[PDB]
C-alpha cells in the first residue's frame, strides 16, 4: 500500500497514513461562527497556500542532537502561504507535519517528534535568534537549546505529554501529527507570535552496519490547513 | 498502612488542585506621621503568580488558563517604637487597579480617589477584607507561555493592589503589614506541559 | 431586626473557607472563552500519558540524553538483570520525575495500577528474546532468569513485538523498599544477521491506569 | 492583545457608566474640648457635585438628570497631640439636612435634635455609615445647565451634610475626618452634551 | 437567635457594594418624572453620532474654526494625499477628542466599526474626482495614488455626490502606530466654471457603528 | 442588607454547642468504612453483659 496525496500542485508519496496523530483529538478548523464576528472580519483563502511545502532535509547522524521547527515562522518564505503571512494582520491556521525519514532495514534508531504549543526556547530575547525559519535550529547537550530540557529546563521524558509520535527504525520510519489551531485568541499575528513548534529528538540514537549510509534523512512536509486571515471588509454606503 | 481503596479522583480535579488559598504578598505601610516618612506611605504590588513558586508550577504544568480570583486581606499592625503607643483605630484602604490602568505614586495621589478603580476600606481589627476579581484578561485565557514578541525586528495583567491607611496626622509610628492571599477560582486550563524542577523557581 | 447569634468561627479566614464574596468588577463583562484545544478536567489525566523512565542515572548518565536508554548489549551470560526496576512511583529517583511521579508528589495517598511500556529501538533484523518478570510487594526481586520465569514473567520476543506491555496492579501509598519490581533478563542473547551493531537500546514508559487515585493534596515545592 | 470581541454595550449604560461610588468631599471635626476651639466643633457640606471634576464631567455630558443618592461615610479619627491620648470610643452625629431646610451654625444649634432632619449616630470603629437619599428635587429633573435667570431686571439642592461628634466634654483633643463616598443610583439623563476640555475644571 | 458565622469581607466598604441601604427620607414622596424628550439609555448613543474631524491641529489652526476644514486648491500634480488620518480614534488627537474619541477615554477595551463620512463644501458647479483609500493595519499608508487605487478604495465624483461615507471594520484597543488610515488623494484636479473660486473646503465626520462595543471604565480625570 | 440583632449568647463559645463548623479539608476524600464486626450502638449494650464479680477483695 502507497498512498499518493496531492494538494494543490504539490504530490507527496506516504507509505499509509497508518498512525497519524491529532494533537488533543482536534481537527483543524475554521474560526466558528460563536466565536467569530462580521465586524472583526476573516476571509478564508484556504485554495492555494494551503499546500503541501517540504523544508530542506535534514541528516540524522550519531551525533545528532535534535532539531526544531517554528510555525507559522517557517512556512514564511513558502510561496503564497508566506505572502499571505505578511500582506494580511491576522491569521489562523492548522497544520499537517507529516516526518518522513528514510532509512534502511540496517539502521537503527528513534526519533521523538514533539509539537509544543508556544514552545519557548532558552540557552529567545531575539527574534532572528528564536525564529531560524524554514532551516529551523538543532539542540546541544550541554544559542541551541538543550536536549535532555528541550531548552525550557524541561526533562525529556516527560516531553510526551506534548502531541507527538516516535518513529523507531524498525518498525515505522515516518509520523505525521494533525495540529489544530491553538493559541490563547481565536486569530493573531503570524509574524509576530509563533503558536506551534515542532522538535524532533533522536530517543534512540542512530546506528547502523558497517558501510552503510552514514547520516540518514528526516524530510519535513508541513501542509496548512484551514488557513484564514483578515479582512479587508469594508463598506461603503450610499 | 496498605489500605484497599476505590477509584477517586475528585481531588485531582483542576479545581480541587488550584483552588486552594495561598499568601502571593506581603505588602507593608506605615501611617501617615509627618516624622521621617518615604516611599513607605503607601504601598503597591502588581498582581502576578511568578512570585510563588507552588502557585507558579501548578500553573506552570500547562500553557493556558482562565481563572476568577479570590483575594483576602490580612491586616496586622503594631507601633513601630518603644513609645506609650496610643493611636485611635486605623482605616485601611486597599484599592485594586484594574488592569491597563494608572498606578499610584503618591499618598496623595489622583488614583485613589478615582471611581474606575473599586477599593475596600477596611477597618482594623475587623475580618480579614475580600474582594472577588474576575477574569480581567485582554485575551480568551491567561498564557503562561507565549512563543512570540512585541514588536517584529510571558506576561499577563492581572491588576495591581495598592494599599494605603487613611488617618492622617497620626503622633504614633504604626507599622502594617498586608498578607494578600489569593485563591483561583473557576479554573480552565489548557494544553498541559511537563513541570519544571525547582531549580529556576 | 431578625434576632442573631454569633458562633464560634465567626470573624475568622480559613483559607479552605468557600463563601461568597462581592466582586470588584460587577459592570465588566468577561472576555468569553473560547475552545482552546486541550482541556485538562484533572490532574490524572497527566499521568495517564506514558512518559520515558530515566533508567541510568549514574554521575555521567544522568541529566543527559543517556539516562534513558538502556544499553543491550554483547557480553557473557550472567543472568544478573538487564535493568531491575523498583515500583515506587514518588520515592524512586527513577519513577519519582516521571509525569506521573510528578503529580504524585503532590498528593499524600494513592493507589492503582501502572502500566510499564518497553520499546526496543534496535534493527529491523535483530532476533532475541527478553524475560520481562514482575515481582509482587514483599517479595525481594529475582537474581537469575529461572526465579524470574518460575514467577509472573513475559517472554517478549524483539524479532515479532517492538514492544512490551506489562500492568502492575497493587501500587499503593508508601506512607505518610516495596510495592514490587519489573526486571529484564536475557532469555536470548541478541541475534544479528551480518556487521549490524550488537549494541542495542531499549527505552521506558510508565503511567497510571485510568482506575488509577490520588487524595490529600500535600504540596511541598519550596526554596 | 487584537482579540476577537462579540456586541457588549453593558457597561456603557447610564447606570454602569453613573453609578460608580466616589469620594465627593472631606469633612473634618475636632473633638468638643473647650482647649482652643473655633469653627471646628462641626463641619457642614452642602452636597454638590461641581467640587470633583469626574462626576461633574460625566454629568455635565447631558442637561437633566435623576438620581437617587446612596452616601457612604468612612471616618477615621487620631489623636491631635503627643500626648499619651486616652479616649472612650466617640460618636459621630451625621446629620442629613434636606433641600430648603435650616444649616447649623453651632455645635449645640436646635438643629440637631430637629426630628426633620435624618441623623446618623456612627460609633466610631465600626462599618462605615450609610444613607440613601431618593432623589430630592423640586423640579422633575437636576438640571446641570439653566439657561435663565432668578429675577428679570445652573444649581440645584441635593441638601446639606453636617457632622459632629456627641462626646461632650473630651480632655485629649481628637481630630476627625469623614470621607463622604457618593454614589449616584437608579440615574436616568436626558439630551446629551459635548463633553467640556478638563480646561476650567 | 438565628446562629450566624461572620465571614470575611464584613464590615468592609467596598465601593464597589451593591447592597441595600436604608433610606433617609422614607415618608417623602419623590417629585414623579416627566417624559423629558431626549433620554440616553447608554453612552454609545453619542459615540454613534457623526462628530467633525479635527483635520489641521497646525500651531495656528488648532482651536480655532479652521482646524475642521481640509483645504482643496489648484496647484501642482503632486500625488501626496489631501489628508492621511489613522484611525487610533483613542489616541489620535485629531480622533482622540470627537465624541467617539471622548467616550473611548473613558474605557479600557473596546472593538467595532467607524463609518467616516467626508462633506464636500464647494460650489454646486465645482467637478472632480477624488480617491477615498483604506489601508487596514499592518500596512503603511499608500503615499502615491496608483498604490491607493490598487488598494481598497472608493473614487468619489464630486459632482454627482457631494459626500462619500467609508466604514472602516477593524479598530479595536491600542494597548493596556496601527489600526490602518483613511486617505484622500487627488484622482482629477478640480474643474470650476468661471471666476468661481479654486479653493474648496471637505469636511470630515467620525462615528461608531451600532455594533461597536467598549467595556472596562476608565476614568482618568484629574488636575 | 437584611437587617439583624445580636442576641445574647453570641461570640460564646459554649462547650456543649451544636452548630455547624467551615470544614478545614472540604476536597479530601476520607476513606470510606468498612463493615467491621462488633459495631456498639449504645454503652449499655457493653453493661448488658455478664461480668464476673469479685467477690472475695480480702487484703490477700
Amino acid at each position: 500500500r502507497v498512498l499518493q496525496l496531492t494538494l494543490g500542485n504539490s504530490t507527496i508519496t506516504t507509505q499509509e497514513a497508518a498512525n497519524s496523530v491529532v494533537a488533543y483529538g482536534r481537527w483543524p478548523e475554521y474560526l466558528r461562527d460563536s466565536e467569530a464576528n462580521p465586524v472583526d472580519q476573516p476571509t478564508e483563502p484556504d485554495v492555494a497556500a494551503c499546500r503541501f511545502y517540504t523544508l530542506d532535509t535534514v541528516s540524522w547522524t550519531k551525533e545528532s542532537r535534535g532539531w526544531w521547527w517554528k510555525l507559522p515562522d517557517a512556512l514564511r518564505d513558502m510561496g503564497l502561504f508566506g505572502q499571505n503571512m505578511y500582506y494580511h494582520y491576522l491569521g489562523r491556521s492548522g497544520y499537517t507535519v507529516h516526518v518522513q525519514c528514510n532509512a534502511s532495514k540496517f539502521h537503527q534508531g528513534a526519533l521523538g517528534v514533539f509539537a509544543v504549543p508556544e514552545m519557548c526556547l532558552a540557552g529567545h530575547t531575539s527574534y532572528q535568534n528564536a525564529n531560524p525559519g524554514e532551516k529551523g535550529g538543532t539542540f546541544t547537550g550541554t544559542f541551541c537549546p538543550v536536549d535532555y530540557l528541550l531548552g525550557n529546563g524541561t526533562l525529556l521524558g516527560n516531553a510526551f505529554v506534548f502531541p507527538h509520535q516516535i518513529i523507531n527504525l524498525r518498525t515505522n520510519n515516518c509520523a505525521t501529527l494533525v495540529l489544530p489551531y491553538v493559541n490563547s485568541l481565536s486569530i493573531d499575528s503570524m509574524v509576530k507570535h509563533n503558536n506551534w513548534g515542532i522538535a524532533i529528538l533522536p530517543l534512540a540514537p542512530l546506528n547502523f552496519a558497517s558501510e552503510s549510509s552514514p547520516e540518514i534523512p528526516i524530510t519535513l512536509t508541513i501542509a496548512p490547513m484551514c488557513c484564514e486571515f483578515n479582512g479587508l471588509r469594508n463598506i461603503t454606503l450610499p | 498502612r496498605h489500605v484497599v481503596q476505590h477509584r477517586s479522583r475528585s481531588e485531582s480535579s483542576i479545581e480541587s488542585f488550584f483552588a486552594r488559598g495561598a499568601c502571593v504578598t506581603i505588602m507593608t505601610v506605615d501611617n501617615p506621621a509627618s516624622t521621617t516618612n518615604k516611599d513607605k506611605l503607601f504601598a503597591v504590588w502588581k498582581i502576578t503568580y511568578k512570585d510563588t513558586v507552588q502557585l507558579r508550577r501548578k500553573l506552570e504544568f500547562f500553557t493556558y488558563s482562565r481563572f476568577d480570583m479570590e483575594l483576602t486581606f490580612v491586616v496586622t499592625a503594631n507601633f513601630t517604637e518603644t513609645n506609650n503607643g496610643h493611636a485611635l483605630n486605623q482605616v485601611y484602604q486597599i484599592m485594586y487597579v484594574p488592569p491597563g490602568a494608572p498606578v499610584p505614586e503618591k499618598w496623595d495621589d489622583y488614583t485613589w480617589q478615582t471611581s474606575s478603580n473599586p477599593s475596600i476600606f477596611y477597618t482594623y481589627g475587623t475580618a480579614p477584607a475580600r474582594i472577588s476579581v474576575p477574569y480581567v484578561g485582554i485575551s480568551n485565557a491567561y498564557s503562561h507561555f507565549y512563543d512570540g514578541f512585541s514588536k517584529v525586528p510571558s506576561l499577563n495583567d492581572f491588576g495591581i493592589l495598592a494599599v494605603r491607611v487613611v488617618n492622617d496626622h497620626n503622633p504614633t509610628k504604626v507599622t502594617s503589614k498586608i498578607r494578600v492571599y489569593l485563591k483561583p477560582k473557576h479554573i480552565r486550563v489548557w494544553c498541559p506541559r511537563p513541570p519544571r524542577a525547582v531549580a529556576y523557581y | 431586626g431578625l434576632p442573631v447569634m454569633n458562633t464560634p468561627g465567626s470573624n475568622q479566614y480559613l483559607t479552605a473557607d468557600n463563601f461568597q464574596s462581592p466582586c470588584a468588577l460587577p459592570e465588566f463583562d468577561v472576555t468569553p472563552p473560547i475552545d482552546i484545544p486541550g482541556e485538562v478536567k484533572n490532574m490524572m489525566e497527566l499521568a495517564e500519558i506514558d512518559t520515558m523512565i530515566p533508567f541510568d542515572l549514574s554521575a555521567t548518565k544522568k541529566n543527559t540524553m543517556e539516562m534513558y536508554r538502556v544499553r543491550l548489549s554483547d557480553k557473557p551470560h550472567t543472568d544478573d538483570p538487564i535493568l531491575c526496576l523498583s515500583l515506587s512511583p514518588a520515592s524512586d529517583p527513577r519513577l519519582s520525575h516521571t509525569m506521573l511521579g510528578e503529580i504524585l508528589n503532590y498528593y499524600t495517598h494513592w493507589a492503582g495500577s501502572l502500566k510499564f511500556t518497553f520499546l526496543f529501538c534496535g534493527s529491523m533484523m535483530a532476533t532475541g528474546k527478553l524475560l520481562v518478570s514482575y515481582a509482587p510487594p514483599g517479595a525481594d526481586p529475582p537474581k537469575k532468569r529461572k526465579e524470574a520465569m518460575l514467577g509472573t514473567h513475559v517472554i517478549w520476543d524483539i524479532g515479532l513485538q517492538s514492544s512490551c506491555t506489562m500492568v502492575v496492579p497493587w501500587i499503593s501509598n508508601t506512607t505518610y523498599t516495596e510495592g514490587g519490581y519489573i526486571s529484564v533478563f536475557y532469555q536470548t542473547r541478541i541475534v544479528v544477521p551480518l556487521s549490524t551493531p550488537r549494541e542495542m537500546d531499549i527505552l521506558g514508559f510508565v503511567s497510571a491506569c485510568n482506575d488509577f487515585s490520588v487524595r490529600l493534596l500535600r504540596d511541598t515545592t519550596h526554596i
